[PDB]
């Protein structure tokens, strides 16, 4: 259907702490690690339907300037005596057809997964610093 | 002959110091007792019956509260809480005239005791206004450990005024009372090397100085009314009265409690059992006048309010599931003998009830007037939004701006504190029984059926310059749906033979 | 954010010695090799968040010319009696906006963990020895 | 050495005047010391650092056989030194992270405090372009300015226990 | 550094015969099979370093002429009764910045372990004799 977007890239928040420094060329990115429902499937027409208890369970890939507010933000995050939980959302606004809509993803309880692999080069610039991290629900709302 | 008790010292019965809280369930006894309480001693703040008794007196009124009140087995100390008692000036308050009264701002010791320790000779420039200014120089402080010792130091120094130490606190006051005045902030002496300026008691330097009144002050007997200034001074959740409220002054205190944000439980005896406007209690369920719980003790025991308070407020908001009801939960006060007639009427006129059932203590509530439950977590539930909304927005030392990204975090402060309550027991996901929304049906709706909550700001775009300029983000919209909690059950069961 | 650095690339040191002779091309590169926290995700809104033990175990590889102060230092590291320690920093310095902030990255006891694959062609000029010291903490602060 | 008798009230002064006592306590060997003065450990601790530093200095700079320049990778090569006996030092029990107390501090609040709770100590060299051109043909290096954190000691226990019946 | 070779490869003999027919475009190469250390690493800053027995193991990987003296010597090396055991040396001249030295990689007790494919095409010419001698020491020196 006809759709516009305010907010050119989801503007997203964690701790209460707004992410600003996007690493320009697709810096977030929420992967679904499981499926939302796993099946048996028996004879004659017969399945089992279950929701699994990973449904929500979704990665959530950061890249960020190498050494900005966001980076040091995650950082020190990384860096914490007690791995610190992650709680916020990832949302978007939008005008459907006139009306104004937002679409809202809650992230629960999350962490760091995997450290971003730090690369510095001398050819090229590379400020490329990608946090993963991976929540359990991720319910997105509209 | 030396012992343990100076390097591994074990004692016995010490009253942990308590502090205000933030939590929800710092509750206040009000009192009419003058005997230990002042306009300015306005509230006093405990964590056990123990030192509550050791203030006032296990023989006391205030004493025997307390101890109906620590006695619920959830207490509301088990959720990081504190109990207060406060003062209202039932009779004729009398204040006898005190000294004029010196302050020291800096409480740190440690800071202090090196200053002093290389200065050997001082120099001190007091002014008790009783006749010559002092000219005080003689002052060593080499031998001082402690603040005690200069403390002491200082009184043998001026004369016809004491000095002391208070929890970093240093407090001179003259010896005469009444209409005298210790004007100076200790000054500069020409004859030595000053102490005022390390003392921090100097005239930039802050410090309160509480100059000594004229005479005895007889403050004229304020109303149960005056409660309003107990919560202007210890931010109190839920309050209490030891008099039982007459009855002109219930929908006075009623409002109060609706526009002060806290609750105050009062009973009353089987009197006010009617459906009737004369009655106070059905005034104030018509009235919508939810926060002011009402109670029932046809002995009147006005302890019954007490483990009343003492049950609610125990909860954490933290954790997994802890919105309690208060449908039949333990007391701590004998129940009391009904027959069925006020047992219903009590239901459907907003009472509470404490009877027998089984031989049992058993609390029933009522939903005449809105829910305990309902009440008490929609009030911790708001404060809970305006705190969390304030500290993300003055401390945390990066202020938010109108950025829409900035309003979205606004936003999310606010959807997050939603989120602690859903998943703390208080909001649970459903359908939404109510016709007035905001933003559409179709998200409202939806996100109440899925997430329990739905906040939704206003835009940027939808407030004038003229607002914006004054600093004040738009209205945020937040709706929240109750968790049904189970207070009845009926079932019927035939027989097959 | 504003940011720029001095300091090319991430000026590195093992055991007080300092690595000059840099192969052009993006030589040092930091990888995590584990996670920072593994979870165990139960029913209803639970999770338990566990920091591992190989937090910051980090591999570093390194690019270094051929026949270099800079690899023989590491070939005498490499071909030791007995493995040596290496303990060091990278670190870059960089000016936020106008003040001049200093990104360090700690390494503790690491060790040579793959040689190079020594390499020597004719057709083209191949002088790319690179070694990867792979250590257990890797701290970054800024 | 055999311990001595003493009364409870130079028990106390002695602990309050910096003065250390070998008594008794369980008919034992005990011996107190004292925060008046700075704790033994503390000072000794600091001390043997602070010697450990300008050695580890020392030997980077003169035996190394590779004089290190005022390139700024060899100024980082010098902050790395000392950085690296921090190191050194917090995983040894001298140091610990954790939040600092005082006020004064170097460089800036924020790398400071976060370093210091994190890693336990914070390295922070000049740079060679605040070196004026006079002391740098004096062939000194800036200043480097590190900052340390005590590991708490216990020394007291209070508890108190009460009875439920 | 300042860095210059003599000897364009690096002139490799094994049991005193002397590889002369290399094929041109990387024809040696050498690669390490394992790690130099492997390590195991528990909990609060401890590791503990041991180098593997397989520490200098190394495969070589010689392309020679199709049909060569050097495939003659490798071959016959191939075809042996009992596999011939090969020692010897790898190595290049090299002026570091005036001064001349040498450096030298051993080749200790090694064994063909993989034969070349042997590929015979028409539409291109191919003479492609891929060995591999992997040694266990390989030490290299300067």
């Amino acid at each position: 259907s006809v759709i516009v977007y305010r907010n050119n890239q989801s503007t997203l928040t964690l701790n209460g702490y707004t992410f600003q420094h996007l690493y320009q060329g697709a810096a977030l990115v929420l992967t679904p690690v499981n499926a939302k429902t796993a099946r048996t499937n028996s004879i004659n027409g017969g399945v089992s339907i279950s929701g699994r208890v990973d449904g929500g369970v979704h990665t959530l890939a950061i890249m960020v300037q190498k050494h900005s507010p966001d980076d040091k933000f995650l950082n020190d995050a990384k860096n914490s005596q007690e791995p610190v939980v992650f709680d916020g959302s990832m949302k978007r606004a939008y005008t459907e057809s006139g009306t104004l809509k937002k679409a809202t993803t809650t992230l629960e309880t999350g962490s760091i997964t995997t450290q971003p692999t730090k690369t510095d080069n001398n050819q090229d610039p590379d400020d490329s610093r990608t946090y993963v991290i991976e929540f359990r629900n991720s319910v997105e709302t509209f | 002959m030396a012992s343990i008790s100076e390097v591994i010292r074990v004692s016995l019965q010490q009253e942990g110091r308590a502090i205000a809280p933030d939590n929800m369930n710092a509750v206040g006894i009000i009192t009419g007792n003058q005997g230990v309480l002042s306009t300015a001693d306005r509230y006093r703040i405990y964590r056990t019956a123990a030192a509550v008794a050791s203030d006032f007196g296990a023989s006391s009124q205030e004493s025997a509260f307390a101890n109906t009140f620590f006695d619920t087995t959830p207490n509301p100390i088990s959720a990081g809480g504190v109990l207060v008692i406060g003062y209202w000036r039932s009779a004729s308050e009398t204040v006898a005239a005190t000294s004029a009264t010196l302050v020291s701002e800096q409480t740190s010791e440690s800071v202090l005791i090196p200053l002093l320790n290389a200065i050997n000779d001082g120099s001190f420039t007091i002014t008790v206004d009783g006749g010559t200014e002092q000219e005080v120089t003689a002052l060593d402080f080499t031998g001082v450990s402690e603040l005690s010792e200069v403390a002491t130091i200082l009184n043998s120094a001026i004369t016809g005024a004491t000095v002391s130490e208070d929890n970093g606190y240093f407090k001179v006051t003259s010896s005469t009372t009444g209409a005298t005045s210790l004007l100076s902030y200790l000054g500069v002496a020409t004859s030595g090397t000053d102490i005022s300026a390390v003392l921090g008691m100097n005239s930039e330097s802050g410090a309160v100085l509480t100059q000594g009144t004229d005479q005895v002050v007889l403050p004229a007997e304020t109303k149960l009314e005056g409660i309003t200034a107990i919560k202007s001074e210890v931010n109190i959740k839920g309050a209490m009265f030891i008099d039982q409220i007459l009855d002109a002054d219930i929908p006075g205190i009623a409002s109060f409690a609706g526009a002060n944000n806290m609750l105050v439980y009062e009973v009353f005896d089987t009197g006010y059992l009617s459906k009737n406007v004369s009655n106070p209690v059905w005034a104030v369920k018509l009235a919508g006048q939810s926060n002011f719980r009402c109670l029932l003790s046809k002995s009147g025991n006005r302890k019954f309010a007490a483990t009343y308070m003492a049950r609610m407020h125990t909860v954490l908001f933290s954790g997994q599931n802890t919105a309690i009801t208060m449908q039949l939960k333990e007391l701590s006060v004998t129940a009391e003998e009904y027959t069925d007639t006020e047992i219903a009427n009590a239901k459907t006129v907003g009472l509470d009830l404490l009877t027998t059932i089984k031989n049992e203590q058993a609390l029933l509530t009522s939903g005449a007037n809105d829910f305990c439950d309902n009440v008490y977590n929609l009030e911790a539930f708001r404060d809970e939004i305006q705190t969390n909304n304030y500290n993300l927005l003055k401390t945390t030392s990066t202020k938010i701006p109108q950025t829409d990204p900035g309003m979205d975090t606004i936003e999310d402060d606010t959807e997050k504190t939603c989120e602690k309550y859903v998943r703390n027991g208080v909001f649970a996901p459903g359908t939404w029984t109510r016709s007035d929304f905001f933003g559409d049906r179709q998200q409202f709706v939806d996100a109440i059926a899925q997430k329990g909550y739905y906040v939704l700001i206003g835009d940027l775009a939808d407030q004038t310059t003229a607002e914006r300029q004054s600093r004040v983000s738009p209205v945020i919209q937040i709706a929240v749906k109750n968790a049904g909690a189970v207070h009845e059950e009926d079932i019927i069961i035939s027989v097959n033979l």
